[PDB]
RNA sequence: UUAAUUUAUUAAUGCAAACAACCUGCAUUAAAAAUUUCGGUUGGGGCG
RNA sequence: GCCUGUUUACCAAAAACAUCACCUCUAGCAUCACCAGUAUUAGAGGCACCGCCU
RNA sequence: GCUACCUAAGAACAGCUAAAAGAGCACACCCGUCUAUGUAGCAAAAUAGUGGGAAGAUUUAUAGGUAGAGGCGACAAACCUA
């Protein structure tokens, strides 16, 4: 079965008038006319030569002939791609092993009080009430409002520890930074185009998590595949890109070492939301793009096992639902599927609150809940701001 | 009238299309089906029918994972979101597949009967005599035409030299091309006879809407009637 | 009741009765044709 | 090759003994064209020992041009005559195969729009009785409008008893003198008679010996004088 | 409508024509229609 | 009359039309309706939701 | 540009009762049961009261489409600019 009826598809044009099919005349035209008429033949023009030159009116070589086209056809995963297989896909093609939770190096960064912020539940409540209920004159803000308002609030909350901790002066939260980074896995050449938002960067690299003795135990973990899915599905698989890894930003960029990548799902609608699979595999995705550019940066474009691993946190959230990632990339030979593996601690479906009234709901003229959030957990917040203390 | 078909799209996708009502109306804009009009508004989902469909640059009998199962507004039966190798497809689910399940297409004519799990598509000359199948080609990579409603099923009741003879739902014998391809099972929404619609309103739901004038010929509709012999006209309204 | 059926609207009066929807078939231009032959102000609406 | 068709003969439900029987059969017929026809009648459901029993009896069939004989087997299959439908078909009248696609399609034609016989209907007649193909048009109209007018008979009991079987000269016989004697009544133009009509079955299907003795309740010699009349009456008529 | 007249047009077949499809001509049968009519006497109508 | 609905704009709102339900008839199939459908489908006609006794 | 049906993309539907309803009462809104007024009238079909529906087979704005032996018709020979 074919797509497209002919009626419509584009219209065959008319037949050549017989006269042209003589070869000893030449055929009379309305071409001297400048206009049509019925009762002369239709001249056959010359292709028009400087059409597709103006800007405003500029039509692009073939995909054949650009600079960067490439016979071999790499598989880009940008902002927009959303894996099949989700984590697991995100693993595989990263090279990484999944440790549930985060690890105990970050999370006991909050278990002292002195950590805690003050006023920590009221601040985190009126910052969710903020962003739910009071940013607009609307009486419901929307999705696309109300997540990134929740994240950067949040982020000025932790931000406000600087008071016990000097060392969060040295970092900065840019915005729009796109980041690229290529690698191959067997045979397959994959490359990550992170655009995002609001990246952390810190003037200081974040300590390594694992150990050696642990960066050596995943030798024996086994990388699990998905058949008869291709790792490659859902990956836009493009003729045309550039193979330089780009960390984003010039030589000489202070604060240079990513931090934490704030991936945000702000879509009001659900279809343009990521599911929580495919978007802590966009984590993964992103969080392993920023580390190999960065590793690419400093120890040289060379298949190897890094002597210093470099480690990126994301933390990917809804809204509503946050996803903390730590990933401590220790490997720039990816091609193979055997050796020491990446490996990437994820605590996810951490929910702030449960539900949010912005209307009170009144049953036979009896207030049931009041307005406000509803279920909220204080400690999703605790790990939230251990991963912004991370490092300081 | 400015109609032009809303089948206009040429490249396969797995997102929903924007499909236009007709209203029962020709290209010209007079009414050419009756009792069409109204109902829900549907997305289409493009179904491919061939399902001995190798990916590009690639060739042999393949297996695909069924993503899921969902309900077509399109079609009586249920489709199936499945995935093979590095694509996405819609296929005419099967009554009992299932998310996560495996699916074989093959074109190999074994020597031997290939043993017939239900929802996966073989040629017709692989497939024991008596299998239920659906989605039944009419020529070798035509496409599934046949057996597609829910719950229905063929059987495939001969083979003998490359002709096949199958059982259509309609209880008519078909003869095909033993390597035309055919997929095992009965069509899924097994259930969709005892569905009562209920209210008028569920029909107009389903875009049915209340004609009438629906033969558009002079006295409107009129049963055949048998025209006497001239001998035979002596008899045909004899007084009590 | 009746009497109210003109309800006025300018894209439908130009679409029904302008000058490129009575170009756009030869009865139409007849229709212009015959306007101008009789020498009416207005050739269209 | 002999290999070939002997395999598929092997195959295909026949047994040796049949196999044998028919490449005797074979009057000059190659053994592809054998396998070819057999493939067809087999198709349309035939068992092996009715295709070896038709084959016997009509080697005709033997001599009919593949593409013919798939034409026709289609056509069959399409009018619903297959399976164990077929095989007295093929013994009452094996000349269907034979028979032009014309004639079939105009019989088929007659029965569906100018008799309003339903397509299972069609079948049913055809299944029962395939004299009904042999039988000229015209004549077969006469016949459906003699049952359904004049005998006030509808479709469904037309061919339940198996009207159109029985010869126009013998419904005729039988009916008139039913109706002289006034046992018989054409139905009103409200469907009803005075006395209940006897069944066709009791009227047609019978014996003469039980038709003259419970139906018309007359002796054999002044039936056989009646027959004689409307033959005269018949005659001269036309 | 079982009033009269047609079948131009479609749909089937058939025969020629062009070498199966497609198409032309001529026929036949239908479908769909088209055109046309409504004598006189007897309170009216039925049957006359 | 099953029901909610619809109708004679401007004398009829109904028991009429429709309607779920059921029955009958026709159709084995692709790129402009039916339908990007395929007999649990589609088209047409009848009847009247349903339930029981024969 | 009325009306009938349809297409595309919109919009409206308080409150109470009930709980995912061609649900109940009842606004907006749609209609037009009955009565009265009016009858060259305010009106070439209106007014007042009463009444039916009022989350649906609902109502409705916009643009488009189907054309006269044709269209459209939940058939009233209804409607297609009084
Ligand atoms: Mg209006
Ligand atoms: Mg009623
Ligand atoms: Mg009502
Ligand atoms: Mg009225
Ligand atoms: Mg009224
Ligand atoms: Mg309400
Ligand atoms: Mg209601
Ligand atoms: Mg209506
Ligand atoms: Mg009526």
């Amino acid at each position: 079965y074919e797509w497209g009826v002919r009626s419509t598809r584009k219209s065959e044009p008319p037949p050549l008038d017989r006269v042209y099919e003589i070869p000893g005349l030449e055929p009379i035209t309305f071409a001297g006319k400048m206009h049509f008429v019925p009762w002369l033949a239709r001249p056959i023009f010359p292709p028009w030569d400087r059409g597709y030159k103006d800007p405003r009116f500029y039509r692009s070589p073939p995909l054949h002939e650009h600079p960067l086209y490439k016979d071999q056809a790499c598989y880009i995963f940008h902002h927009r791609c959303r894996l099949l297989e989700g984590v697991k896909q995100a693993l595989w093609l990263t090279k990484t092993k999944l440790i549930e939770g985060l690890p105990e190096k970050v999370l006991s960064l909050v278990d002292d009080p002195r950590n805690h912020i003050e006023n920590q539940d009221e601040c985190v409540l009126n910052v969710i009430s903020h962003a739910r209920l009071w940013q607009t004159t609307e009486e419901i803000p929307k999705r696309e409002t109300y997540c990134p308002v929740i994240v950067d609030n949040l982020i000025q909350l932790c931000k406000s520890q600087i008071l016990k901790h000097p060392s969060l002066a040295r970092r900065i939260c840019v915005q729009n930074s796109t980041f690229s980074a290529t690698w191959n896995r067997e045979s397959l050449l994959l490359q990550v185009r992170g655009s995002g938002g609001a990246r952390l960067s810190t003037k200081d690299p974040l300590p390594t998590i694992a150990s050696r003795e642990e960066i050596e135990a995943t030798k024996n973990h086994v990388l699990e595949t998905f058949y008869p899915i291709s790792p490659i599905i859902d990956l836009h698989e493009c003729n045309i890109y550039d193979v330089k890894n780009d960390t984003g930003f010039q030589e000489g960029y202070p604060y240079p070492y990513p931090h934490t990548l704030y991936l945000l799902d702000k879509a009001n609608l659900r279809p343009h939301r990521l599911q929580p699979d495919q978007l802590r595999a966009k984590m993964i995705l992103f969080a392993f793009g920023s580390a190999l550019a960065q590793a690419r940066l400093l120890y040289g474009n060379d298949a190897k096992v890094l002597e210093q691993p470099v480690v990126v946190q994301s933390v990917g959230t809804d809204g509503r639902v946050f996803h903390f990632l730590v990933f401590q990339l220790n490997t720039t030979d990816l091609d193979c599927n055997e050796g020491v593996k990446n490996l990437a601690w994820v605590d996810s479906d951490q929910l702030l609150y449960q539900h949010f009234w912005c209307l009170p709901v009144i049953k036979k003229r009896v207030v049931v809940e009041p307005v406000g959030p509803v279920g909220f957990k204080p400690e999703t917040f605790r790990k939230f701001l251990a991963l912004y203390l991370h490092g300081a | 009238a400015n109609f032009v078909s809303w089948k206009s799209r040429t490249k396969y996708t797995i997102t929903p299309v924007k499909m236009r009502k007709s209203g029962g109306r020709d290209h010209t804009g007079r009414i050419r089906v009756h009792g069409i009009g109204g109902g829900h508004k549907q997305r289409y989902r493009m179904i491919d029918f061939l399902r001995f469909r190798p990916e590009e640059t690639k060739s042999g009998p393949f297996e695909e994972k069924v993503i899921q199962v969902r309900y077509d507004p399109c079609r009586s039966a249920d489709i199936a979101l499945v995935a093979g190798g590095s694509r996405k497809r819609w296929i005419i689910a099967t009554e009992n597949m299932q998310a996560g399940d495996t699916i074989l297409n093959s074109n190999h004519i074994g020597r031997m009967a290939v043993a017939a799990r239900e929802g996966d598509a073989h040629p017709l000359g692989a497939l024991p005599v008596g299998t239920l199948i659906n989605n039944v080609e009419s020529e070798p990579g035509r496409g599934a035409q046949y057996i597609r409603a829910a719950g229905t099923c063929g059987v495939l009741l001969r083979k003998v030299n490359g002709t096949a003879i199958i059982q259509l739902p309609s209880k008519r014998q078909m003869q095909v091309l033993e390597t035309c391809v055919a997929t095992v099972g009965r069509v899924s929404n097994v259930d969709h006879n005892k569905r009562v619609i209920g209210k008028a309103g569920r029909n107009r739901w389903l875009g049915k809407r209340p004609n009438s004038g629906r033969w558009h010929r002079k006295g409107g509709w009129a049963g055949r009637k048998i025209r006497p012999l001239p001998p035979m006209k002596s008899y045909v309204k004899l007084p009590s | 009741a009746r009497g109210n059926e003109y309800q006025p609207s300018n894209i439908k009066r130009k679409n029904k009765h302008g000058w490129v929807r009575r170009l756009s078939t030869p009865a139409g231009v007849q229709v212009i044709l015959r306007r101008m032959l009789k020498g009416r102000k207005s050739l269209s609406h | 090759e002999l290999e070939r068709v002997m395999s598929s003969l092997l195959d295909m439900g026949f047994s040796n003994a049949h196999i044998n029987e028919l490449l005797s059969v074979r009057r000059g017929a190659s053994l592809q064209q054998l396998l070819d026809i057999i493939s067809e009648f087999i198709l349309l459901g035939l068992n092996p020992e009715p295709v070896c029993v038709v084959l016997k009896k009509s080697p005709q069939l033997l001599k009919l041009p593949i593409m013919q004989m798939r034409k026709r087997s289609s056509y069959l299959q399409k009018l619903g005559l297959g399976e164990g439908k077929l095989k007295r078909v093929l013994y009452c009248c094996p000349e269907i195969f034979t028979m032009r696609q014309q004639d079939i399609n105009d019989t088929v034609r007659l029965l569906k729009e100018k008799c309003l016989f339903t397509v299972q209907q069609v079948t049913k007649i055809l299944h029962s009785c395939p004299s009904v193909l042999r039988e000229d048009l015209g004549q077969l109209e006469y016949k459906f409008q003699y049952a359904y007018f004049r005998m006030g008979i509808k479709h469904p009991d037309i061919v339940k008893s198996e009207y159109l079987q029985y010869s126009l000269t013998k419904i005729k016989q039988r009916h008139i003198y039913l109706e002289r004697l006034g046992r018989y009544q054409t139905p009103d133009k409200k469907g009803q008679t005075q006395i209940p009509n006897p069944l066709l079955k009791d009227i047609l299907r019978v014996s003469e010996a039980e038709f003259l003795a419970r139906t018309a309740c007359t002796s054999v010699e002044e039936f056989q004088v009646f027959k004689k009349l409307l033959a005269r009456e018949e005659e001269e008529s036309e």
